[PDB]
């Protein structure tokens, strides 16, 4: 119970309906006093998994961690720098590029793709 | 054994001309379809609301039972062909040539919401303030 | 008024010869895919992002009106055409339209139907990019989308 | 000079720079390069006032007040300076370009806009073309600005 | 694109682009495209050699010609919208001296930079030593010239 | 002008309608905290729950206090808008609210003229407008810029 940490909880849309494969909505059991989701299209009706129906914004997934595949590393037009040690395999000669992208995080912070394999590792520094 | 080490082969026939045409029928995986629990089935073409160009109709089991359409898919091949390979009781392969690739999917036993109604007209009202009512005034 | 507090995510849909803008969902329940989960995959093939999954999910909202390929095809017909109560001739109309007019360039015909669906979807995929950002805003000038 | 920027790209791609009050890192890093490349350009136009023999038939144009200014020896004698249009250094019309000439993210003076050599001297091929695109930019508002002002 | 430079499919249409970042690879045959020829580099030098020069001498009595050097696969057409993911050197010098002066994944290399000039600036002699809307008065004028 | 949006660092809507066992056991202290807070119609106010964090560092520069923040938006919405805050002691900030109903009306008499959208879809509009229309210290429409300047 500290101010320090994170929380990532995985949101949940999808687990659409079984019966007639549509999309399903939170409801009520004003009578258990627990979440359900329902489809509204038909009777289907079966109970949550979280209590979590919708979050808003993150001041900061940076989200780093995905988008970003591994097969930029082939990219003639990427810089390579010499700077090296895949923090993973034993080998030099990282790709990097700045960012991309519209909401580019004001950021002027280097991501950096090894291109050697024993790793095929994205890190920041 | 073959987890260890195997060789098998076998002749590979094509009969002068099937008996019947051999068509495809395919299912969305997400729809986890088991012919296991099917009993009965139907299949006839939608013809009534206007032959061999038609759309399919699948009825499975009884009347309650699970519907679904199939599509005809536009042409088996463009520039390839597709074939089965077949097992026989003599050990041969036998090979089959596809003439129709169809397309089947899942419909609803009962749902139905219709817009000839006025829906479109609670369309124009829609501030997005109703959605459980409207569908038990049905 | 209180609709959800944010429009800024309601995706029409122009087409040609329609008097009336049409959001997307319709021109897919058109092409007959009243799947929820089917349309959401001809849109977004990873449905594993949360963020394209709430970014949908009011034009989603919209589609409840209409739940079938005929209904949506009398809807399409009358926003877009001269006024007329025939309703099935409105309906077989708008089904040639879409099948002759609406993306041409990927075909003319019933039996290429389902790739136009792909390919709708692909723009609406295109489009939801830009709208998260992660993706450039296209120049109006570019060479290389001269001819 | 441009040891210097490569000192500020360093510093900003380290992220151990910090934004200035009122801006963004982008509009900061950039107000700052600008600040060194515009430094440099006028401390070496002033090295070449400096150096201008009294005899100087260029000089004399200048200095009596007949045709062109100051800065026209500048580019003359040491350096172009800086290309730009709308105000900015020349825009990334590549996908995170200038030229396919360069390498993708390349701030550093040359690869967009800022030329090195003097009319003198002559333009490298890129310092070329980037010259013809702030040229362009009076070519054009000539025109626009004389329509309107006729209204 | 090895199949291009045996010609299996045409030079100087085909257009063939991949954009890694969003795994797309986009090929282009229409009509109506600016492209321009340019010099192939390969593990980092020139893949064009001085005996490809011989032959071309050779022309003023054989019948080689700038299509057999389009044949030997060392040179390329490159449209505008390539262009943009080529990594390009912009003279056999630069290409050469390299090592750790810049960078060493260059792909195509320019058959002479003077070549961005459209007709009539190539009158004018020294066009990099004046101002720029200079040549272009020029470019007007030479065209308005009599002889 | 700086709007409720410009510190918010996100937002989360939960159902947790027993407070007592609510469904961040970590939160479960200030829960402690407030019980003393209209516990008779804990029964009447709605279950739904509304869960926000904020960012430090806006909330350092706007120099800013929690208690300001939910005087704004109790004093903005009205007595509808249930607000309790975490406590200060803490580098992040978060804030949790819940919605008081009518009460006594509310016995379902004709239908409940409302059309019985769910209230969480009701929340949605609240957070909304709580985004973009909360004013704190934002005493006017200046967009968002403000830039000092020292004149020698
Ligand atoms: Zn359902
Ligand atoms: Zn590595």
């Amino acid at each position: 119970m500290e101010p320090d940490g994170t929380y990532e909880p995985g949101f949940v849309g999808i687990r659409f309906c079984q019966e007639c494969n549509n999309m399903l909505y939170p409801k009520e059991d004003k009578e258990n006093r627990i979440l359900l989701y329902a489809c509204r299209n038909c009777d289907y009706q079966q109970e949550a998994d979280n209590s979590c129906i919708y979050v808003n914004k993150i001041t900061h997934e940076v989200d780093e961690l995905t988008q970003i595949i591994a097969d930029v590393s082939q990219d003639p037009t990427l810089p390579r720098t010499e700077d090296h040690p895949c923090q993973k395999c034993g080998h030099k000669e990282a790709v990097f590029f700045q960012s991309h992208s519209a909401r580019a995080e004001d950021a002027m912070r280097l991501y950096y793709v090894c291109t050697a394999p024993h790793c095929g590792h994205r890190w920041t520094e | 054994g073959p987890s260890s080490q195997n060789v098998t082969e076998y002749v590979v026939r094509v009969p002068k001309n099937t008996t019947k045409k051999y068509n495809i029928m395919a299912f969305n995986a997400a729809d986890k379809v088991n012919f296991a629990t099917w009993n009965q089935a139907r299949l006839e073409r939608d013809l009534s609301n206007k032959p061999e160009d038609q759309p399919w109709l699948l009825r499975v089991n009884g009347k309650s039972g699970r519907k679904f359409k199939g599509i005809k898919k536009g042409g088996v091949t463009e520039n390839t062909s597709y074939y089965i390979f077949t097992q026989c009781p003599d050990g041969a392969f036998e090979a089959f040539p596809v003439h129709n690739w169809y397309n089947f999917t899942p419909l609803a036993r009962h749902r139905t919401l219709t817009a000839e109604e006025a829906e479109e007209e609670w369309e124009r009202r829609n501030k997005v303030l109703n959605h459980f009512s409207i569908m038990q005034q049905r | 008024g209180a609709k959800k507090s944010a429009i800024g995510q309601r995706i029409v849909a122009t087409l040609p010869y329609i008097k009336q803008e049409v959001p997307i969902i319709i021109v897919f329940r058109a092409l007959g895919f009243v799947s929820d989960r089917d349309i959401l995959e001809h849109i977004i093939y990873d449905f594993e992002d949360p963020e394209m999954m709430e970014m949908v999910k009011p034009s989603l909202d919209e589609a409840f009106v209409i739940q079938e390929q005929n209904v949506a095809l009398n809807f399409i017909g009358s926003r877009g055409a001269k006024p007329g109560v025939t309703k099935e001739k409105r309906i077989k109309y708008a089904k040639e339209v879409l099948q002759k007019e609406m993306l041409p360039h990927v075909g003319v015909s019933d039996f290429c139907e389902t790739k136009k669906a792909y390919f709708l979807g692909y723009m609406v995929h295109r489009l939801l990019l830009a709208a998260l950002g992660r993706r450039e805003l296209d120049d109006r000038d570019h060479y290389g989308n001269k001819r | 000079a441009k040891q210097d920027v490569i000192e500020v790209i360093e510093k900003a791609h380290n992220n151990e720079l910090e934004p200035t009050p009122g801006n963004t890192l982008r509009q900061t890093f950039e107000n700052q390069v600008n600040r060194i490349l515009n430094d440099a350009r006028d401390k070496t136009g002033s090295s070449a006032q400096k150096s201008l023999s009294e005899y100087n038939n260029f000089k004399s144009m200048v200095v009596s007040g007949a045709k062109g200014s100051k800065i026209n020896i500048s580019q003359v004698i040491a350096v172009v300076g800086q290309q730009n249009v709308e105000g900015k250094r020349i825009p990334f019309g590549f996908k995170h370009r200038t030229l396919p000439h360069f390498i993708k993210d390349d701030y550093g003076p040359e690869s967009r806009g800022f030329v090195e050599n003097s009319y003198l001297a002559g333009l490298t091929p890129t310092e070329f073309f980037f010259h013809a695109m702030g040229g362009r930019e009076g070519l054009i508002d000539t025109a626009v600005k004389t329509a309107e002002t006729g209204y | 694109r090895k199949l291009r430079r045996q010609m299996d499919i045409i030079v100087s249409e085909v257009s063939m682009i991949r954009d890694i970042r969003e795994r797309e690879i986009r090929i282009y045959t229409d009509a109506g495209r600016i492209c321009r020829p340019l010099l192939i580099v390969e593990k980092q030098k020139l893949l064009l050699k001085k005996r490809h020069i011989d032959q071309l001498k050779e022309r003023e009595y054989n019948n080689y010609s700038w299509q057999d050097l389009v044949a030997s696969g060392v040179v390329e057409y490159i449209d505008t919208l390539e262009e943009e993911t080529v990594m390009l050197a912009m003279t056999p010098d630069d290409l050469q001296e390299k090592e750790v002066a810049y960078c060493s994944t260059y792909t195509h290399c320019e058959i002479h930079p003077s070549m961005i000039l459209g007709v009539c600036a190539s009158i004018i002699p020294f066009p990099d030593h004046n101002q720029s809307p200079r040549n272009t008065y020029q470019s007007a004028m030479g065209k308005q010239a009599m002889g | 002008h700086t709007t409720l949006r410009k510190v918010t660092a996100n937002t989360a809507i939960y159902y947790d309608p027993n407070p007592q066992s609510t469904v961040v056991a970590e939160d479960q202290e200030w829960v402690n905290v407030y019980y003393e807070m209209p516990d008779f119609d804990v029964a009447r106010i709605s279950p739904w729950l509304l869960r926000v964090e904020l960012d430090r560092k806006h909330m350092t520069d706007r120099k800013l206090t929690m208690e300001q923040i939910a005087e704004k938006i109790n004093a903005g919405f009205g007595d509808d808008l249930n607000c309790i805050f975490n406590d200060d002691n803490a580098e992040k900030l978060v804030l949790r609210i819940r919605i008081m109903n009518s009460d006594e009306n509310k016995m379902q008499e004709e239908e409940e003229v409302v059309d019985k959208m769910d209230d969480d879809v009701f929340l949605r509009c609240i957070e909304s407008n709580m985004l973009t229309d909360m004013t704190l210290q934002g005493i006017e429409q200046i967009s968002k810029v403000y830039m000092h300047l020292p004149q020698t």
